[PDB]
């Protein structure tokens, strides 16, 4: 048999009820990187029927890069 | 295989090398035997690198009819690699004719019926067989081997060529070269006639 | 159930890859997470059927 | 209406190739803007006629991955061997980054070799047909090309820069699962596209 | 018979592969097999338990671990980058007005393994080889010397020290082997197109300096020198560029022969071009001289090639037969292949 | 078969023989011995053992770090195993069997009797330094044209006496996983004492020998040690090396083996090299060859060919055979080949003049 699936081995996640987390809105330069992250991770998550009706496939390409900054 | 295929083209080489493969022991004494036919092609590329391999045998009836195989089918052109490998074959410390059977045979491939004037000088031949004579000491087959080079070596007048170039065979030879691949007594003196 | 539960401890079980096969009806296999072995037929399954 | 004739008549015809007494193409490439469809070229002509589909390196882990050590493109040609009519490509080096005047030479040469001893394991020696290998550039190494072709050998075909007309369909093309209606304009849509590429 | 009964208990049930590694001279075989378990074996079949030979593998038993015996395995990259086999249908007859060339490495492509008797007759010993070199481009007619060469004995054809380059030395290694297993398979011959060494700079992947580049090319002739190698392997060597290489290469081998390839004349030209249109059904009007008369340093591949744009138009209208209104007319494009391009 | 059937019999007394001894991995090290019957053993298979031994071994005829034999369960001291390393690279660079003697010598005397007195002499009788000695010197330096090198090892190779001596081959020092060769050739000395003063010779000693140095970035660094490495090998007391040394170059860099060698080695000559007078020997080479036509000249060509190594003018005198066999001339005449002679000493002079005093200048 095998397991129920499961409580996995690693981690896992969390790390938000059980700490830390850190407040975006103080930072707004960034908000046109932002823009990407707006419209690449709400939606994407919150509607999978949205994808059919537009005619597009939603990615999972994201990208980060530059450090520093 | 031997008798019952006659062509320009050898063709036989898958079966000639299937009945040897496939054949059972001893029997391989007997397979080369096939040699003084279809070999009349291109002797040079095939006969002196299959028989290479059996000619350091210990046997000595494979080795009798190993150096017998390429026999006269192999002594219509000469070679080089023949004057060479004539080396180290006398040297051996095997008793029985064979060993003068594989040397003095193996003489004869050099020419056949050519010389001496015009063209190759004799003075080589009188000095191997005068040379080769000092061992053992008789041992009297030296003696059977300083007539034999010179049975073929002085006869000469007769051009052959192969036997033969109209395409007849030997009718002689091969009866004769078939008895003694068994010699025991006195069967190699009545193929002596050639 | 268990008997191939009795038959299956004793020894355990792998899967192997066939690299050759022998004259002497043997095979050339790998148990993978070691060095290879070299095992022989296995009259069901034919040299020339793998 | 010229690459087919480089890929159907050795799959379909080639008994007639002996009846024009000419051998296999050797290659092709389309040398343009990088660029768009050529490589769906390889692989849809390579799916239209369902011949099997080859790249070259590959990074790390597709090497050691088929042997130990090598040369390396031999166990590649062996590969062709395994399954034949076969497509092998040349992805990519179709750009004028990679250059460097030396640097990427050598990077190059063997990416250039690649197709070379692979022509050299082609028309050089072993055999036989249904092989064949593509390239693409945009400049610069399409000239050092012809360092590589004093006609030897392989085929020259020109990467066309987008025009109107695909404009048109191909977005036609693309615009089959999204959801709009009839009343959109193709004039204005198409024409107010040029230039840019066919992404 | 009943040895064959006995000993495969001894054997049985299954045996192992182990790694052949160093030998006690009492002969107890310390191996060193996955992982690095040893073992000592006399065993008195199937050996030749000399000739096994340190760095091989072998054939273990679980109890106790006895090689009862052993194989040789390739497959490998070693021996698929050889071969095989191949003999392609083009012969020495088709470069013709070259033949002064050929007729030189006739003697060389000939008298080792074909006709060898007046080399030992003269016992002057010229197993030198053969080096290669000539413009633009050429080598693949000398390749048509190559792929006639395959009437005898047997052949590899390699290309540049690109296996060395790819990572850092690696020594000639894989050289090595290519150049030892020539000695598995002596006689035969084997050929490197267009050394690249220096001739060409940069690299694939990852490799440097100089010296260990210019050194894996020093050793490639130092292993070939050699001490002392009687191996043949008769050595073919080519580059188009006769700068680059260490010109040390000469003297040790080849010697004697480096080609100097011509470029065609305009009778050469003539009598390359109709073999290629001997196939290819010309028109009334195509003649090949008039075409070929005009143009002026042309190489054997173009004039092969230039047939080929006819190849395309009369199979576009899928016709056997050329056309000169085309062929001169096409032949522009080749033309402005080498015009242009 | 008869070979065979023995073969497969006595297994019987195999197998007897088996059970004793067959225990005897893994091969492993030892460690320490505090007192009398402890001591520890270490193995590669990553079993660390504390263990004792079995009765036939005495406590003071072992070694620390000791590869032995043992016996697993127990963890016994079975016996102990002199060797360690290395593999077949060295049985490749290890060599052996004669050929290629003294006769072969081109002509030069002298050349190479300064470097037999060094060798060989000395190899003659260990002795004659009993009296005399002093030492049997230090080392050789050895550098030129290709004629002839590497052949004076080969002429070293059937005229050695004792043990079959060591080549070295270069691009095999250089290596991949820094510290490859770095482990060999400090190890191989002992592989070479292990012969007991049975000599050695480097190839291409240049190129692994690499000199000197760019402030960035090696690339060198690794093979600086090597060179160095060689140095301290050199700077080892012991022998050194009771197999002296023979180096075979090209340049005069590598500079700092070549500043060390006044530092240690000795005896720096020379090539040999081409002569007005030895080139009738390497013409001579080819006397007993072929049959001399009673009218063909040794001087006569000698004198007409200046700076000609060995190489091209011992196939010089072959290229007779060349156009002989494709000529059909049954024997060659002097003048047929110094036709093509003048012809292949300028065809390959037009190009090439191989400058050898160019390559070490
Ligand atoms: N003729 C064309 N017109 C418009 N878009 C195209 C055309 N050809 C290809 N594309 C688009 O370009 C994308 C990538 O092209 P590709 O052949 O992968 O170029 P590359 O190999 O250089 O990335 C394809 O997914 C395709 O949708
Ligand atoms: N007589 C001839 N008949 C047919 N083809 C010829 C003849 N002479 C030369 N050629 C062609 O000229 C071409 C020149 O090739 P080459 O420059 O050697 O290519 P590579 O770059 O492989 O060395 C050869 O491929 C050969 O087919
Ligand atoms: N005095 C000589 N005696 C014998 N052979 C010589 C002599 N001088 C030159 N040679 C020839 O010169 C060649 C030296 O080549 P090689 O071994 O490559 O030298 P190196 O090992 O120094 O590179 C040999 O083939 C050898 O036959």
């Amino acid at each position: 048999d095998v397991l129920p699936p499961e409580a996995d081995s690693s981690i896992m996640m969390l790390t938000s009820d059980q700490k830390p987390d850190v407040m975006y809105a103080d930072i707004g330069g960034m908000d046109i990187q932002k823009q990407e992250v707006r419209e690449a991770v709400e939606l994407p998550l919150t509607h999978f029927e949205l994808y059919k009706q537009i005619g597009i496939d939603p990615p999972r390409g994201v990208l980060m890069y530059g450090p520093p900054g | 295989i031997a008798m019952g295929e006659e062509i320009g083209a050898e063709m036989a080489l898958r079966t000639f090398g299937h009945l040897l493969r496939y054949g059972e022991p001893t029997l391989r004494r007997a397979v080369p035997l096939a040699l003084a036919l279809i070999s009349v092609s291109n002797p040079r590329l095939n006969i002196l690198d299959t028989l290479s391999k059996f000619s350091h045998d210990a046997d000595p009836e494979v080795s009798y009819n190993s150096i017998f195989a390429m026999g006269m089918v192999g002594s219509g052109t000469n070679n080089a690699r023949l004057a060479a490998m004539l080396r180290q074959l006398a040297q051996y410390h095997a008793k029985d004719p064979n060993n003068l059977f594989m040397v003095r045979l193996a003489q004869g491939l050099t020419h056949l019926g050519k010389g001496t004037l015009t063209l190759c000088p004799y003075h080589s031949d009188r000095q191997l067989m005068s040379q080769v004579a000092v061992a053992g000491l008789l041992t009297v087959l030296v003696s059977f081997l300083d007539v034999r080079n010179i049975i073929l070596g002085k006869s000469h007048y007769v051009l052959y060529g192969l036997v033969a170039a109209m395409q007849p065979r030997m009718l002689v030879t091969f009866d004769e070269e078939l008895r003694p691949l068994p010699v025991s007594v006195r069967v190699g003196q009545a193929v002596d006639v050639v | 159930l268990r008997e191939e539960l009795q038959l299956l401890q004793e020894q355990g079980s792998y899967v192997g890859e066939v690299v050759r096969a022998m004259d002497k009806k043997k095979v050339l296999v790998k148990v993978h997470p070691e060095g290879k072995f070299v095992v022989d037929v296995d009259k069901n399954i034919d040299i020339n059927d793998v | 209406k010229e690459i087919k004739e480089v890929i159907e008549l050795p799959v379909k015809h080639p008994e007639l190739f002996e009846a024009l007494g000419i051998a296999q193409p050797k290659g092709v490439l389309l040398y343009g803007p990088p660029g768009t469809g050529k490589t769906l070229l390889a692989r849809a002509v390579a799916h239209h006629t369902d011949c099997t589909f080859i790249r070259v390196s590959g990074s790390e882990l597709v090497q050691k991955f088929i042997g130990e050590g090598a040369r390396m493109v031999r166990e590649l040609f062996v590969m062709a061997r395994e399954h034949a009519p076969s497509i092998i490509f040349m992805d990519e080096i179709d750009s004028i980054g990679s250059s460097r005047l030396e640097g990427g030479s050598g990077g190059d040469s063997e990416v250039q070799r690649t197709m070379l001893e692979l022509l050299n394991q082609l028309d050089g020696f072993e055999a036989t047909k249904n092989i064949k290998v593509i390239m693409a550039t945009n400049r610069i190494d399409i000239l050092d090309s012809a360092l590589l072709r004093p006609g030897r050998i392989d085929r020259k075909i020109e990467f066309p820069p987008p025009n109107e007309e695909a404009r048109l369909d191909i977005l036609k093309i693309h615009s089959r699962k999204m959801n709009l209606t009839r009343g959109i304009n193709l004039r204005k849509i198409a024409e107010l596209m040029p230039g840019a590429s066919g992404a | 018979e009943e040895e064959r009964s006995k000993v495969d208990d001894l054997r049985g049930t299954p045996m192992s592969v182990g790694t052949l590694e160093e030998i006690i001279d009492d002969n107890h075989a310390i191996v060193s097999t996955s992982v690095g378990s040893e073992h000592y074996v006399s065993i008195l079949s199937f050996v030749d338990k000399d000739l096994l030979e340190p760095g091989c593998s072998v054939l273990l038993n679980h109890k106790v671990h006895a090689v009862i015996g052993v194989l040789m395995d390739d497959t490998d990259p070693l021996v698929t980058v050889m071969k095989v086999e191949k003999a392609p249908q083009e012969t020495y007859a088709d470069i013709g007005g070259l033949d002064n060339q050929i007729q030189e490495i006739k003697e060389s492509v000939e008298l080792p393994l074909t006709h060898p008797e007046y080399y030992e007759e003269m016992g002057i010993k010229p197993p030198k080889g053969v080096i290669l070199y000539g413009p633009p481009g050429t080598g693949k007619t000398l390749l048509a010397k190559a792929v006639a060469n395959q009437t005898s004995a047997t052949f590899l054809r390699v290309v540049g020290s690109e296996l060395i380059q790819k990572y850092l030395g690696d020594g000639p290694k894989l050289v090595r082997e290519l150049f030892r297993v020539a000695e598995e398979h002596a006689p035969s011959i084997v050929f490197i197109d267009e050394i690249d060494a220096i001739g060409t700079k940069r690299y694939d992947s990852n490799s440097g300096g100089e010296r260990e580049i210019q050194r894996t090319m020093l050793e490639l002739l130092n292993q070939l020198d050699g001490f002392d190698s009687r191996g043949d392997v008769k050595v073919i060597m080519a580059t188009n560029r006769i700068e680059t290489l260490d010109p040390a290469l000469i003297r040790p081998g080849r010697i004697d022969r480096k080609i100097e390839f011509p470029l065609p004349d305009e009778k050469t030209k003539k009598r390359i071009f109709q073999i290629h249109t001997s196939r290819m059904t010309l028109a009334d009007d195509v003649t090949l001289d008039d075409l070929i008369m005009a143009k002026d340093d042309l190489s054997g591949a173009d004039i092969k090639a230039i047939c080929t744009e006819a190849g395309l138009m009369a199979l576009r209208e899928r016709r056997m037969k050329v056309t000169n209104e085309d062929f001169k007319k096409s032949k522009e494009n080749v033309l402005y292949k080498k015009q242009e391009g | 078969a008869p070979p065979a059937l023995w073969d497969l019999a006595a297994d019987k007394q195999t197998l007897q023989s088996e059970q004793p001894l067959q225990v005897a991995r893994c091969t492993k090290i030892i460690n320490a011995d505090s007192e009398d019957p402890k001591y520890i053993i270490n193995v590669k298979q990553f079993a660390k053992f504390v263990v004792d031994l079995s009765d036939q071994v005495a406590p003071t005829d072992i070694e620390e770090g000791m590869r032995v034999g043992v016996d697993r369960n127990k963890y016994q001291i079975h016996i102990p195993l002199p060797p360690k390393i290395d593999p077949t690279v060295t049985m490749m660079q290890v060599e052996e069997k004669p050929d290629v003697t003294y006769s072969d010598v081109g002509g030069c005397k002298e050349q190479i009797e300064k470097l037999r007195e060094v060798v060989e002499t000395p190899l003659l009788h260990p002795e004659r330094f009993v009296n005399l000695g002093i030492e049997p010197p230090k080392g050789v330096l050895l550098f030129g044209p290709p004629g002839t090198g590497k052949t004076l090892c080969a002429r070293a190779v059937a005229n050695r006496t004792d043990a079959c001596f060591i080549r070295v081959i270069g691009s095999e020092l250089v290596q991949k996983y820094v510290g490859e060769g770095a482990r060999m050739v400090r190890e191989l000395f002992e592989m070479a004492r292990t012969k007991k003063a049975c000599l050695i010779f480097f190839d291409e000693i240049d190129a692994i020998g690499g000199a000197r140095f760019d402030d960035g970035a090696g690339g060198d660094n690794e093979v600086q040690r090597t060179m160095l490495e060689l140095i301290n090998q050199l700077d080892g007391f012991d022998p050194r090396g009771n197999i002296k040394v023979l180096m075979a170059t090209n340049r005069p860099d590598t500079l700092d083996p070549a500043l060390m060698r006044p530092g240690r080695l000795d005896r720096k000559i020379e090539f040999s090299l081409p002569d007005l007078e030895g080139r009738t020997h390497i013409f001579k080479i080819h006397a007993r060859s072929m049959s001399v036509e009673r009218d063909i000249r040794f001087e006569l060509l000698a004198r007409l060919c200046p700076n000609s190594t060995g190489a091209e003018i011992r196939s010089v005198c072959t290229e007779a055979g060349m156009f002989a066999i494709r000529a059909r001339r049954k024997i060659a005449t002097e003048k047929d080949f110094l036709e093509a002679v003048n012809k292949v000493i300028k065809s390959y002079a037009k190009f090439s003049a191989t400058p050898r005093y160019m390559t070490y200048n």
